[PDB]
RNA sequence: GGUUCGUGGUAGGAGAGCGUUCUAAGGGCGGUGAAGUCAGACCGGAAGGACUGGUGGAGCGCUUAGAAGUGAGAAUGCCG
RNA sequence: UACUCGGGAGUCAGACUGCGAGUGAUAAGAUCCGUAGUCGAAAGGGAAACAGCCCAGACCACCAGUUAAGGUCCCCAAAUA
RNA sequence: CCGAUAGUGAACCAGUACCGUGAGGGAAAGGUGAAAAGCACCCCGGAAGGGGAGUGAAACAGUUCCUGAAACCGUGUGCCUACAAGUAGUUAGAGCCCGUUAAUGGGUGAUAGCGUGCCUUUUGUAGAAUGAACCGGCGAGUUACGAUUUGUUGCAAGGUUAA
């Protein structure tokens, strides 16, 4: 018997239009140029889902240098005062303190000098 | 056998392969002969000696 | 999850007056960026301006080790077929001491559009006055 | 109830030539959209002009609505179908030349 | 007052009266689950461990046992024939923070 | 059900599946609204599958097998 | 792991880098062999950008940690050690 | 076995229209409704075409008339936009506007980091090498008879029929 290509290409095909909505201009309009905008965003997010956790340590690390230089300590040192001392505080719970309970920051910092000498 | 539960012998029956059919299933573009040669083409190949 | 993002305005920005008499010029102006940049905070976003302003005085009197004062030339083109044009280090640092701080300070802040926001906030005087005593800046001192 | 209509099927005016001058009438009291499309000179004027007063003649009569406060709501056109023609260039080929046609929308409120 | 937990391969700082989601644990809804390993304790008093502050735990309340928003992992290769998709969504646990001692 | 070692991949080998049209048997729904079509923030590891609402105005799924005119983004591809 | 028997293939345009030779002029991102690596068929970090150089092999998720080459004045994370 | 690009070239005044001096080549084009009950009458207009009224279950079924997708052309509006260098996205993110198949929701996005389309052919292509204006339909390992090897079933020193 014959099988006609009905029904099935329309619904398949829609389906990466409507992935694309927000595009500029042709690009959520058309389905060639859809589908490879489509497939670019998907292998951007898988590259990206990779790079944020590097910048958001990056940002942690900025801002706890910034809070411990006026301590008079640099982040180098201060880190190896705090591993010296056997606290085992990640760079985000840090900078969280660092920001907002300054005085639990400055607390820590002073074990830290402790450790060094 | 009620015509509408045949089981038929296991591991009598297989699925044909359909080749050229996407690249989804290792046998899609060139469908299974490699790259521009004699063999490549329809109708080619040499004799059996 | 939970990490604090600054807001506009949400972090105090405050005046400085910094003399530059004797410093070398890429030593004071790497100082004065990153205060510029808002890097001395535990507030800085990368994102939004978090930085104070700077207000830079006695630039006539910037320092220039070896033979800077005479073999550093600085280039500009104007687009026009032959249109470069050349000036040395010591001719701008007797003649437009601001210009050559501007110059120096702006290679060392970022290049998008945060980074000439930034740039906006930087004041320079070749003498010992500023105009701005209504905003009551303090004294920064280096390092 | 407070708004008429009219439109104009198929007129044989294409649509980029008539939106030129709807463009001027829209959100305009009737008095001096008819003085507006009296005094340009364009060939898409007649055309809307006569659309214009169908929709306040009907405005008055089918709804019973004061023609002194009428403003023109809204005002657009629409594609038609076309009529495909034939051009004979040189060296004996021909080029498409399309007949196109519009239909000319404009609705009459009070304010 | 308020204490840093470490659960999940990961570090969390909880209040009395918070919501966290946290990685999947051994507990059913309404049971009650205790953290050993607390690494800080501040609030008007500041006590830190090396690297626990031992004798501290927090007591917390499972809330919802669940998986989250569904993901699209898809990769490809340019002129390769090369695709891959998969999908995957990531199951969690939701508390609400006790009280913490 | 457990312990150990693994899980980049083109040509290519092997395996398990989704979906389309038709047939047979069982069992169903549908003028209190079928297929199609439009829109959604739902479900599955993928191909994919439901639910709700509008339009439509008479046919269509489900389970187990069987048979193929069996799945298109490219051919200076053919027609509109 | 190796071997034997059987079903199914694709491949027979290779490239550069280190070392050992020929031809060339002890020229060539040249050409032709021996040997090892990488690319081909390999993403990620460093050489500004950079198939073939240095580090190192991506099953998926995480706003966790320790390191490799390379680095720590500013752009730009980390010593104005 | 097909179901109007299919099945005869031709489901309809088809070997017709059209093309060629000629032999000859050779199309496109189905569907209102159960029943014409196919819109009396009024209004704008020269007419076409409309707005009411009426028939009908339905007129958004009004003579390409069942359904009516996409490209394409418009009208209205919620968020952004005139100091900015942009494979147009992705990750971080304020502000403003909403309220769902109710769940660590939806729309738009100032600003910041990273980021040279798809295919083919190649030692090697973002490639200044090839193809594609866009959207839709159609479009490529099949069948018969033999050979060989694996799997399954019946019988077994036997097995099996062809016309
Ligand atoms: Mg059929
Ligand atoms: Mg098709
Ligand atoms: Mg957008
Ligand atoms: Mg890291
Ligand atoms: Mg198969
Ligand atoms: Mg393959
Ligand atoms: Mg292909
Ligand atoms: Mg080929
Ligand atoms: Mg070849
Ligand atoms: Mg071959
Ligand atoms: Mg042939
Ligand atoms: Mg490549
Ligand atoms: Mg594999
Ligand atoms: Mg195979
Ligand atoms: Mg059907
Ligand atoms: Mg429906
Ligand atoms: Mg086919
Ligand atoms: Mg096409
Ligand atoms: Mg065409
Ligand atoms: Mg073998
Ligand atoms: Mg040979
Ligand atoms: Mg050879
Ligand atoms: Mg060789
Ligand atoms: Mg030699
Ligand atoms: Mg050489
Ligand atoms: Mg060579
Ligand atoms: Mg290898
Ligand atoms: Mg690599
Ligand atoms: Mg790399
Ligand atoms: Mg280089
Ligand atoms: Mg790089
Ligand atoms: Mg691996
Ligand atoms: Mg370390
Ligand atoms: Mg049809
Ligand atoms: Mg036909
Ligand atoms: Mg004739
Ligand atoms: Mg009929
Ligand atoms: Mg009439
Ligand atoms: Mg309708
Ligand atoms: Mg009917
Ligand atoms: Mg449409
Ligand atoms: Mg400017
Ligand atoms: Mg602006
Ligand atoms: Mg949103
Ligand atoms: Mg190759
Ligand atoms: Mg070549
Ligand atoms: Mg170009
Ligand atoms: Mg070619
Ligand atoms: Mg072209
Ligand atoms: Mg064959
Ligand atoms: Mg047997």
């Amino acid at each position: 018997p014959r099988v006609k290509g009905g029904t099935v290409t329309r619904k398949r095909r829609k389906k990466i239009v409507k992935l694309a909505k927000g595009y500029y201009g042709s690009k959520h309009l058309l389905f060639k140029v859809a589908n490879q905008a489509v497939m670019k965003s998907y292998q951007y997010a898988y590259r990206d889902r990779r790079q944020k956790k590097r910048d958001f340590r990056r940002l942690w690390i900025a801002r706890i240098n910034a809070a411990a230089r006026m301590q008079d300590l640099s982040y180098s040192k201060l880190m190896h005062g705090l591993k010296l001392a056997g606290i085992d505080i990640n760079r985000k719970m840090l900078a969280d303190l660092a920001v907002n309970d300054i005085a639990s920051f400055n607390t820590l910092a002073d074990s830290a000098k402790k450790a060094l000498a | 056998m009620k015509l509408h539960e045949l089981k038929p012998s296991e591991g009598s029956r297989k699925e044909r392969n359909r080749v050229g059919r996407g690249t989804g299933s290792g046998n899609g573009k060139t469908s299974g002969r490699g790259h521009k040669g004699q063999k490549a083409r329809s109708g080619g190949g040499v004799r059996l000696g | 999850r939970t990490t604090y993002m600054a807001k506009p305005g949400e972090v105090e920005r405050k005046w400085y007056v910094i003399d530059a008499t004797g410093v070398s010029l890429g030593r004071l102006s790497s100082e004065v960026a990153s205060i510029l940049r808002g890097k001395n905070k535990p507030q800085f976003t990368p994102h939004i301006d978090t930085g104070d302003f700077v207000i830079i005085i006695n630039a006539g009197k910037i320092g220039l080790t070896g033979k800077k004062a005479t073999d550093k030339i600085y280039y500009r083109h104007s687009q026009y077929p032959g249109g470069l044009k050349s000036r040395t280090a010591g001719e701008m640092r007797t003649n437009n001491p601001e210009k050559l701080l501007e110059l120096s300070i702006k290679g060392m802040l970022p290049k998008n559009s945060l980074g000439r926001q930034l740039f906006k906030k930087l004041h320079v005087y070749g003498g010992s006055e500023h105009e701005h005593a209504a905003q009551k800046p303090e004294v920064y001192e280096l390092r | 109830v407070t708004s008429a209509k009219a439109v104009a099927k198929t007129v044989r005016i294409a649509p980029r030539k008539a939106r030129i001058v709807i463009d001027l009438i829209r959100g305009k009291q009737v008095g001096e959209a008819i003085a507006i499309l009296k005094y340009t000179p364009r060939s898409a004027s007649p055309i809307i002009e006569k659309v214009l007063k169908s929709a306040i003649a009907n405005a008055e009569h089918n709804y019973d609505l004061d023609i002194n406060n009428l403003v023109v709501e809204e005002a657009f056109v629409d594609e038609g179908p076309t009529l495909k023609r034939f051009r004979p260039r040189a060296q004996g080929r021909a080029s498409a030349i399309n007949k196109r046609t519009s239909h000319i929308t404009v609705v009459v409120s009070e304010v | 007052m308020y204490a840093i937990i470490e659960t999940g391969g990961k570090q969390i700082k909880v209040e009395a009266g918070q919501e966290i989601y946290v990685e999947k644990l051994a507990g059913e809804v309404g049971d009650v689950v205790t953290f050993d390993k607390v690494l800080f304790v501040g609030g008007d008093s500041a006590k830190v461990g090396v690297p626990f502050v031992d004798g501290a735990t927090v007591t917390a309340k499972v809330e919802k046992q669940g998986r989250a928003k569904k993901l699209t992992v898809y990769k490809y290769k340019p002129k390769k024939n090369y695709h891959k998709k998969q999908g995957h969504r990531q199951p969690y646990t939701k508390l609400t923070i006790d009280a913490i001692n």
